[PDB]
């Protein structure tokens, strides 16, 4: 993904 | 029970309480059941977690409450104090007790302890008192169960809350191993998927999880946030998610777009797949959620169909975006043809109408009625709107090529044919 | 009396009445005295123009209006109609009269008629009754002045309201001669400058402009506008208009930035030049905003530093130029990455070493930012330091690995397609 | 059209  | 509906779980700018009751109201309607309260960013719920909510701030949280148990929406009330407690200070769990007490005595019945994001070493008076950091989360998280009375629903959410997070990997790991054994069983255990915004949980997954933790997990589903990604908007379906999985889950709370208004379908089609298996088609389920939808706000179906396919899912695009995508990739790949090219001029035109499309859908959001809904989507929607003209108005170019050699930019411009400012900069120099 | 003050006139939504009450204690404060109302979003500003006020938004106006007397600034309720109107209907100018007079009972003693982003053409019925253009502009304009009464302010936004705009250029516009000969001598012509972003507002072009017009214009400044890039913010000082422009222009009116608690600089700045370094400017600015910040009280048991703010300033800083911090770590990363290929060489080690400090800042300024007791302010720059430290996050990374696939979404995608970026 | 700056 991207992140949190 | 089975919990089902959604938690205000971003970061940033949290809903307004009117929004919340809005919220409630479509989680009847829709015959889900819970609402999980822990926006990162309501200074209360975890920056200063220690504070106790001031009177004016109580009438609010209670004035909530109320609607919640008139709507029959179950209120769960989260703390997070992860960042900067002493866990083995007796103190420090007294003001988390005496926090839970003053929400108590608001109405709320539920509660949540999360321990997400937070750096996983302790301070000195805890590698004493504490064999590890995962022995120091249970006892505290325990001790709070038993002195609330024991509650019907009191969540954790871990450190290692999803796949991707568990050292060394789900099975092996230290933190999971003992949160299973020694976190008392009344406890349910919140779980994010094998990464934090999962494109997929598959039934495999779940299984390994469940046994480790020994129970049955609740999921986080990062599927429709957004506060990680500026240009980023998901109003795709529900999708991804086994209906084969409800048996094994305790529930699904949805932790969705921050806009409020653009979380319409992220709900609404969640509502279709937990009341299909009390399959289930997650193309059909957006044709429902569409047009249910559409009265809500003159704006077409075909313009929300596009919209949501515009701004679809975390790793997928929708079929009139992927297809847009393709056609303009075709288009300046096989550009240098400028007999056997009146495919490259037909084809040209074809996507010169779509973007043609994406022009009128936001003429007609625009000239709306439910600017509650226009506001929240506003700048997704012209960044969209205005990206497409500049791609249409360069396959123009590439067209009149032929019989010009003009640079694609006349001269000096205004500044937003130079986007992102200098995060766009320093993003462009990544490889 | 020369105007200086905001003119909220930015697409997307529009600040509520609670924050233009704020508008009205600031512009007090720091002595400026104009504010248009020209939301292009508001319902009834434009789109539903003819539509008259329900009775309860009638109260909300009315009481907005009297917050404007009450801290003695000056209100100009602006309209625009030019999307679908007919000039030459009597029944569309009779919806108008009826409007203005809506507001009018509300208090409203001043007003605006504001033709900007329309169709250069009109329907066949005007093609019948005016001969250009400018014409039907200039006709509907000057009845709505005298039938209001000839109010002390009335403005007027031209469809070629800056440099670029005309055609085929500034001085021989038929357009903007037909406006300035035949509009009333006793209205007000808005104009953005250059551009409609004018990095810089010359005087010799505000001389240009100001023969074909027959009049000293008001500027309606861009500058610190940000409703046309979804990841840009600008809280650098108010910059590239000389002061010498103030003896030839009866007013400045800046459109900022859509985030209203964002805008503290762009406007105490302007209301610092109305009385020049832009340098200097900025740090008054920042060293007074400094203190809205605070951090939230507490009865049991890292705050946002002056360091911190011109930080996030010279990383949000003006439409055609970053400042000094953004542009140095800009400049440092180029040279890091280009020099890679050297893993004798301490000093990209002593240069690394020195941006992933400034990398730090960046994170530990929003660390402080996310503390901060002024929730209001926080909120509405939230999702810009966000970005800003996950990307520098993403280049501290990147530098050490020297010793975001669907990033942006379909939108970023596209972009990054085209050959420009 | 697009009607806008
Ligand atoms: C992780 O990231 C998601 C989206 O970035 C954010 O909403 C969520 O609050 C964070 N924490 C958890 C447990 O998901
Ligand atoms: C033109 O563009 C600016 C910034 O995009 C927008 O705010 C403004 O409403 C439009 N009209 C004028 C006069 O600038």
């Amino acid at each position: 993904s991207r992140v949190t | 029970h089975f919990l089902c509906g959604v938690v205000e779980g971003f970061y940033g700018r949290p809903w307004v309480m009117e929004q919340r009751k809005e919220l409630f109201r479509r989680l009847q309607k829709w015959e889900l059941n819970t609402y999980l309260y822990a926006p990162k960013d309501d200074y209360k719920h975890r920056m200063f977690w220690r504070e106790m909510y001031s009177v004016e701030e109580a009438e609010q949280l209670m004035t909530l409450i109320s609607a919640a148990r008139e709507y029959e929406i179950e209120f769960i009330y989260a703390i997070s104090p992860g960042l900067d407690i002493t866990f083995s200070n007796p103190k420090e769990v007294s003001t988390l007790k005496r926090k839970l007490d003053q929400v108590s005595q608001f109405g709320c019945r539920s509660f949540a302890l999360l321990f997400d994001n937070i750096d996983h070493n302790m301070c000195a008076a805890d590698k004493e008192v504490f064999s590890s950091f995962a022995h120091a989360q249970v006892s505290i998280t325990n001790e709070i169960y038993q002195y609330l009375g024991e509650p019907e629903t009191f969540l954790f959410c871990p450190t290692e809350y999803c796949g991707t997070f568990c050292y060394p990997n789900v099975s092996q790991s230290p933190y999971l191993r003992t949160v299973g054994e020694k976190l008392l069983p009344g406890i349910e255990v919140l779980w994010t998927g094998p990464k934090v915004v999962s494109k997929e949980i598959p039934v495999e997954s779940i299984e390994e999880v469940s046994k480790i933790i020994k129970r049955a997990p609740v999921i986080w589903d990062n599927i429709h946030a957004n506060d990680y990604d500026q240009k980023r908007l998901f109003l795709g379906p529900y999708k991804g998610r086994s209906t084969e999985l409800i048996p094994r889950l305790k529930g699904v709370l949805t932790n969705p777009n921050c806009e409020f208004e653009a979380n319409y379908v992220a709900i609404h089609t969640l509502a279709t797949w937990y009341k299909s298996n009390m399959l289930y088609s997650p193309q059909m389920a957006l044709k429902l959620a569409l047009t249910e939808w559409l009265q809500e706000f003159s704006v077409t179906l075909e313009d929300l169909q596009l919209l949501a396919d515009l701004f679809y899912l975390p790793y997928e695009h929708g079929p009139k975006g992927a297809q847009m995508l393709r056609e303009f990739q075709w288009l300046r790949a096989n550009s240098s043809v400028v007999e056997k090219i009146e495919e490259w001029r037909s084809r040209a035109a074809k996507f010169e109408e779509m973007c043609g499309l994406v022009m009128g859908m936001f003429t007609r959001l625009s000239n709306c009625a439910n600017r509650t809904i226009l506001y929240d989507m506003y700048s997704y929607v012209w960044d969209i709107k205005s990206i497409m003209s500049m791609v249409k108005s360069f396959v123009q170019w590439l067209g009149c090529r032929s019989h010009s050699s003009a640079q694609f930019l006349i001269g000096d411009q205004e500044p937003w044919a130079f986007r992102g400012g200098l995060a766009g900069e320093f993003q462009r120099l990544l490889p």
